[PDB]
């Protein structure tokens, strides 16, 4: 068994999983300088896990070119890692906040005919609760719609929006690895974006209920290992997100989960096949 | 007809559509019909990075 | 027959094509600002024509969403339009031009190694000849890596080379579309980016083994309308790129050939499908 | 006479400008294709009508330093031309709407405290109505400052803020030309914003109480040809902003001034000394 | 305007031709029958399309002695028509295969040392392809020069080589009249030698670099109407032989241009 | 006419008799 991991830098999450590798084989550890393609390569699975969402995805794909099975896999990385792909594999499977799509500023000054306001604002590819806005009026939308049309990521002119989840303080953060629910946290906050990334505080999630929904998100992409984001609202619980390089290092020392641990017997058990 | 925006000549570009490109037949400008009930041309927007084939 | 349109302007392409869509249904015309998802649309089929690329790869998306098909597909234009993934996909089946991949400046750094000097520079998801370098030397390599570093797209960070072809004052542009050839041009010009958006001149092409060739580089992706880049080297004919929302408005001219209706013929047997 | 012409498109004001010119003397149109220094140039003055600001500035920087007068020079440019510049030479000397700036996102999201809700966020150095935000309350704040600090041109880290002023559907753009008023007009809108860039429309304005005003705000910088942007409010007239490269042809049109003539008579006196 | 037309039979060609003369004028078909020099003809030009490129040179010089314009003249149908004559004239103004001459069995066995192997020998008077020969060492050399030495004509003693050109299973075949580029097609085979009279299959080629390269081939001799044969190869364009009695009938079908028309109007600009 | 090529050689008119084109030389082409 040699297995891959390609990083960028190398953070908690990315030496836990290099010390569990190592206990199924030998670990080639894959900075992004390593990288050239074609290339030779002697890896029977590579764990991605670089920082940029981008070249997690490319690096994978290149993986899978030289016949180099990945986790997560290009298709998930690129599905999953975009806010709209995303959602419409969850739509009708399970449910979601209320959202809308336009594909020019024009359009998006009608989404609230459908959501009303406040609404919710997001970029497709962001991570983090990056770029995420609040708007409650016309006068920040159109705020919000300027800024965007002006950035140079022609990615900014699509045009994702939610109907904006009145959430008790907190929501709610799941892992699912190969169809597995393996734990879930609160993620605390007194202001209404609780990414741990932004002050975010981990605290163990034990509701049956979240495990059931976790697992049935996973479901609808069907592979990989998946950090799940879900609301608690006055209707029930909502799916808002998918995210394919987890992080965990807040979310395992306080479960006890050992994620890493478990990507990596993922990753073991595709190198199978 | 309509004024062309870059020349300021008076032109006849025949039965267009919204959002059309013409080519202005004095100046050459490439011009985009941003407007019908009130027939206006203008200049097109910029290039974005993205744009193409 | 419903044929919607789905468009940013309406250049000659999407008049010519308005206008053959027009003889075998009702033509609707959706401009961007009308594209708003989810959404209660009744179309048999959407011809995809919008001048983003990223554009046009979401709205198709979108309308499968719908339960709509999609000329091009969302999968299509997404592996088509992105150069690494359209080579990946090429490789097995045509000749292409020796390339490189590279996921940071440090690995960048290293092509010359195996493609030697000159080299070419290319973003992933550019057209019309967009960003397209000459790197004759270090110096060069250098200061193009340093440059697309400091880019905001994080898509520029993904590095692709190609070596340099001495190509004999033009390149070759054919059209495939459902598998049938339609036509070929010639690009000239004194410089050796030949696209005409900048601006080449063409002359057609009826070079029988472009026909071929362009034959299978379609079936390399199986579907589609796709207008092809070939260069002529002193090694033959080599496959450079596919493109997934074609202009023809002088290949159309120059050839004769019925681009427009060509394209509309397939997306009314897709409709059908 | 020498008169040197500056430009990046030929319209009706460059061309208006070329014909008052050439009455006088010899006129030379320079395309910016035509700029380049050190240089032998053979010009008594040159009239700067850059589109763009900046190489406007630079372009007036450098003929100066070829002994070159500029209509308008370099320091008038710099000052007038930026929005925190321009309103601290103002300051003193007309009423100015209520303005804050600050260096950070910290400090920023202090300024509703002094100014109030709703205010206005613009950038130091745009022009045509481009990334005005009216913001009513924090959430809108957060966005706007969110989006600033995502485009990461270092000039979004200067935070330059108004009240908002609550105009009777229109405001004010009125011309001086070495301190003599040649004419003002209304720009109606029922969008805050009242650019005719941004589809306003024009109507001669004769009121004597913005004729004072607008010499005032001229004295202020003492030198050059301006357009001066005056809101009419429930505490009287107010000078928003002053601009170095005053656009003219609907105001002369709609005014009946000659606007092209009087630029170049100044030009011609600048000449002189 | 009374136009002869010289032949041998009758081919597509000729019907074509004469067609096509009787558009401006009286039409004169004379079979090698019909010539007997010196004679009496009343002819403002003739029409060259004897199917031996000897009896087509000969008949040609024959009628200028009698004062009729020939189409074409004696002097480019032997100039063209022989290989060596006609890459000379050539090499100055066009890119040409590598080539060699010899005037000995023994100055021949020289040859690979300049050209290599693989080299092509052909004699320097022949069309359709004939007796041409891959020679790829110096026992296929010795072998070609032995039979060359036992056959009859003394025109198979001047030794023509040129360098083997590998070709992308074609080659070119383009026609240029009166300095004007009439058509060119593409001749397919799967063996090295492409000829329509061995099996090759004609396709248009449109390319404007063929074209270019042709006029400035038919250029280097500056009259007439020629037939030219050009490779493709890892070095470009490469002019290989101009042929002054041009055969079209496929050509012509393929491209849809008129040689026959182009040739006759030509003819009579010539005429006059 | 008295000499065409059919699909071979039309050799004669009064009494109108085809035959097989003659012999190729080695100077017969184009
Ligand atoms: N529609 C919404 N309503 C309420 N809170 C939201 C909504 N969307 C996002 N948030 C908050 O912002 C955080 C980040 O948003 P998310 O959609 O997960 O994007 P990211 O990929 O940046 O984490 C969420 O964890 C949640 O706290
Ligand atoms: N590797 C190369 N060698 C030589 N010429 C090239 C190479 N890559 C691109 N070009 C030239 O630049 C043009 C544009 O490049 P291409 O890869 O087609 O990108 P685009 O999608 O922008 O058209 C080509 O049509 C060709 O003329
Ligand atoms: N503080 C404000 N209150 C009300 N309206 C404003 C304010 N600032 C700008 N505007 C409106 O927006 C227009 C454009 O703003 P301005 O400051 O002139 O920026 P620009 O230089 O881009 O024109 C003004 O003409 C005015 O109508
Ligand atoms: N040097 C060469 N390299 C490759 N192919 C050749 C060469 N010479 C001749 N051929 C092939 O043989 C054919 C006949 O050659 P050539 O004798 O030059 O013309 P022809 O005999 O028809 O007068 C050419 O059309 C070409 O396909
Ligand atoms: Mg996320
Ligand atoms: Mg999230
Ligand atoms: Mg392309
Ligand atoms: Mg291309
Ligand atoms: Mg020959
Ligand atoms: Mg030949
Ligand atoms: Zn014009």
């Amino acid at each position: 068994m040699r297995i891959g991991i390609t990083y960028t830098v190398l953070r908690r999450e990315e030496m836990a999983i290099k010390e569990r590798a190592g206990e199924f084989g030998e670990v080639v550890m894959l900075h992004e300088d390593d990288l050239l393609f074609p290339g030779n390569y002697d890896l029977d699975v590579v764990i991605i896990r670089n920082v940029s969402h981008f070249k997690a995805l490319y690096t994978a794909r290149l993986f899978e070119s030289e016949g180099i099975p990945t986790v997560n896999s290009s298709r998930l990385i690129f599905e999953a890692g975009d806010k709209l792909f995303a959602t419409l594999r969850l739509a009708g499977k399970v449910p979601v906040p209320e959202w809308k799509a336009a594909l020019s500023e024009g359009g998006a000054l009608r989404v609230p005919d459908s959501l009303g306001y406040p609404l919710v604002s997001k970029p497709v590819f962001g991570s983090w609760g990056r770029l995420l806005a609040k708007v409650n009026d016309r006068d920040s939308l159109e705020a919000v719609l300027e800024h965007r049309k002006w950035m140079k990521n022609p990615l900014y002119g699509i045009h994702y929006f939610q109907e904006f989840v009145e959430k008790p303080g907190r929501d709610i953060r799941s892992y699912v690895i190969g169809g597995e629910f393996v734990g879930a946290i609160y993620r605390y906050s007194n202001h209404w974006i609780t990414n741990t990334a932004r002050g975010g505080k981990a605290e163990p999630c034990s509701d049956p209920e979240v495990e059931e929904l976790s697992v049935k998100a996973w479901e609808a992409f069907g592979e990989g290992a998946l950090a799940i984001d879900i609301f608690e609202s006055e209707k029930g619980l909502l799916v808002n997100e998918v995210n394919p390089n987890m992080e965990f290092k807040n979310a395992a020392r306080v479960t006890g989960a050992d994620m890493a641990g478990k990507l990596v017997e993922y990753a073991v058990e595709v190198a199978k096949t | 007809m309509v004024e062309c925006p870059v020349c300021g000549s008076e032109i006849e570009i025949g039965e267009v559509e919204l959002h059309q490109i013409v080519e202005c037949p004095v100046c050459g400008a490439e011009l985009e019909v941003v407007s019908l009930e009130p027939l206006t041309l203008e200049e097109l927007p910029e290039v974005e990075e993205d744009w193409g084939e």
